[PDB]
């Protein structure tokens, strides 16, 4: 059932084959540069983006 | 694999790399292109959502007038949030190669909720159709401002698949 | 002196005159809807955006 | 907000209510100023990405091997610095002065960039575009997004923030 709690799967994909590693970020076993992360997070309200869309909805962006 | 995350009380993150990720990419079709496809959605989630909601409004600007579905920033923000929620469940469907969780945790009861609150179905239908169009545009190198940083090739099968997940949403909310 | 620690003043401006309040966000005294927050934060690397610029730098955006 | 910055404490300061009403008396055009700071920080990502992109598109050698932003780390570090600089400029505009920008961002920066091979021409193009973009928002000359403000004249604040960017340009020329 849809729980009404705003929580959704937040998927993150990583391709780090240049070998640039940020400290603290090794969370699974591997040395080929690839990782997938999934968490369940409440998706927040974004007042700034709501303000912007309310003002700017009538502008065609990105050659759409 | 990530199913524990969907059901955990607090949804703390799970990670898959190395040999476990090698295995994962074998159980879904076109694993490498599929990961690029999921990355395209989540890396661009903000613009996908804002462009789609903006287009629903520019086609029907009574939605932001009094009595309109996204009048006031509170409602606008709630709509942008929902569109991101839906997009994120679609992203997870494409990662996993199936729609069980989208159907169960996102769509089950959602129409009934929108009908109780008075969320306009015609607006919802247009927001979804634009998100669908935008995601497929990215995956098929038809996005005009930004292209994906991938090896060149054909992703048409993944475009059709993600389109089918969006169609599950459109059908549920019709 | 520039401390070479990547830290910069991160300013956030809040206009909540519409009366929409989020639980757990009242951090100052006032009822007029206005607030300014400032903190010093290390500015992080965004590999996804670096990748995007590397691919997309030659497309003019935003009527620029 | 000097406490926040003077110490590396890392803690946030908040000001609202009559306190913020008073603080806005100590800088000119308080309300338009807060709109101007908000425009900078709300659009920080796109201001930075458009300015660094413009850098590269006028000198695409910068992303060839041996170029200033070849590899993702070097590009990412450059985007990071551009955002650091923009944020110190946003703080100068909030406070009406450039003391912190000078002491904590510019002081020693020319010499660091000389050591590390961060090219001055590229920095100059990125700063000029960030300056143009920020002034564009504040003056209703941005084309894809407009601010949600009353219509009016913000030319004085545009000239003030332009002067902050010019302090950066002069330091790094
Ligand atoms: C994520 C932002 C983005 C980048 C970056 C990029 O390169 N393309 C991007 C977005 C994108 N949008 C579409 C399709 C549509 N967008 C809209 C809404 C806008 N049109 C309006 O009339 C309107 C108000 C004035 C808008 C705002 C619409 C209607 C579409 C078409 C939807 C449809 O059913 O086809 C795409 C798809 C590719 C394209 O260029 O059309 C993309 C990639
Ligand atoms: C934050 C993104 C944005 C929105 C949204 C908006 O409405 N305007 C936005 C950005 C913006 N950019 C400029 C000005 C310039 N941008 C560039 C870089 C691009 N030009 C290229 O040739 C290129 C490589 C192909 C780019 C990438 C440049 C060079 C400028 C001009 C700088 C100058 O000296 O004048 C502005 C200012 C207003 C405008 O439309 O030009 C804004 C608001
Ligand atoms: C209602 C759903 C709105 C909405 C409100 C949100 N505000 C969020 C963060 C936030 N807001 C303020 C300003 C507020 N706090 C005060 O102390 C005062 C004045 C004395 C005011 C006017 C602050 C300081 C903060 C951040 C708190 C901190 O940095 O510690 C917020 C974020 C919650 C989250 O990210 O999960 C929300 C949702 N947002 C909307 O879209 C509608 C219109
Ligand atoms: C439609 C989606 C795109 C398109 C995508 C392609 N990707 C191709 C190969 C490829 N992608 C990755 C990275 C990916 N794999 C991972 O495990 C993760 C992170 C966990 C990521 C982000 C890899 C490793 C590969 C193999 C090739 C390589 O590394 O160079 C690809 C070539 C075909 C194929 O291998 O199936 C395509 C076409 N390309 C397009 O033009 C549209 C826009
Ligand atoms: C070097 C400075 C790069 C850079 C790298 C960053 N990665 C960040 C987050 C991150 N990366 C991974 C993948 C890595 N961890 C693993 O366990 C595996 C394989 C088993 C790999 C390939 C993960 C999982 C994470 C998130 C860490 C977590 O969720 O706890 C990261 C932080 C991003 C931020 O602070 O916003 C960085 C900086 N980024 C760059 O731009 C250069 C090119
Ligand atoms: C260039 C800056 C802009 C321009 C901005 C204007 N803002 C005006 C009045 C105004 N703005 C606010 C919000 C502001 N004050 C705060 O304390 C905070 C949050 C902490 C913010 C975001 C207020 C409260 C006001 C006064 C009440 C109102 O007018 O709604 C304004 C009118 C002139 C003046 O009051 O000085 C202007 C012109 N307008 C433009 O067209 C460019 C893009
Ligand atoms: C945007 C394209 C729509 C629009 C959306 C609105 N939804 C509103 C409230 C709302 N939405 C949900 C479903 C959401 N919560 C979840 O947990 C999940 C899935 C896990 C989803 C997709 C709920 C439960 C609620 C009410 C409870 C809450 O917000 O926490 C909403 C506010 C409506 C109102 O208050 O009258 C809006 C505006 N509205 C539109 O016009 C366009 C078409
Ligand atoms: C972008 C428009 C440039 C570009 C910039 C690069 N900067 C690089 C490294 C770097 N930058 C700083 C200064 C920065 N750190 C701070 O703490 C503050 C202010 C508080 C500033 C503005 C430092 C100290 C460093 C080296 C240490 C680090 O990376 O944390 C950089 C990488 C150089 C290297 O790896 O040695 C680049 C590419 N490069 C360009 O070509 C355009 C013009």
């Amino acid at each position: 059932a849809m729980k009404k709690d705003s929580k959704a799967p937040c998927v993150e994909v990583f391709d780090e084959r240049d070998g640039c590693k940020a400290a603290g970020t090794q969370k699974a076993s591997g040395d080929d540069g690839f990782c997938v992360k999934v968490s369940m997070k409440a998706i927040g309200f974004n007042a700034a983006e709501a303000a912007s869309v309310t003002k700017n909805y009538g502008i065609k962006r990105f050659g759409a | 694999a990530f199913s524990k995350v969907i059901t955990s009380a607090d949804g703390k993150a799970a990670y898959v790399g190395g040999a476990d990720l090698q295995a994962l990419k074998k159980f879904v079709s076109e694993g490498n292109k599929r990961m690029d496809s999921v990355n395209a959605i989540v890396s661009n989630a903000s613009c996908i959502v804002s462009d789609s909601v903006s287009g629903m409004v520019c086609e029907n600007p009574s939605l932001i007038a009094p009595n309109g579905g996204v009048y006031t920033n509170r409602k606008m923000a709630a709509c942008l949030r929902d569109a991101e929620i839906i997009l994120r469940y679609v992203s997870y469907s494409l990662l996993s190669g199936d729609s069980s969780v989208l159907e169960d945790r996102c769509l089950n009861g959602l129409k009934e909720t929108y009908a109780s609150l008075g969320v306009p179905a015609a607006g919802n239908a247009r927001t979804i159709s634009i998100m669908k169009a935008t995601v497929i545009g990215f995956i098929t190198n038809n996005s005009q401002q930004k292209k994906l940083s991938t090896p060149a090739g054909d992703c048409s099968a993944l475009a059709s698949e993600v389109g089918g997940y969006f169609d599950k949403v459109s059908s549920a909310l019709a």
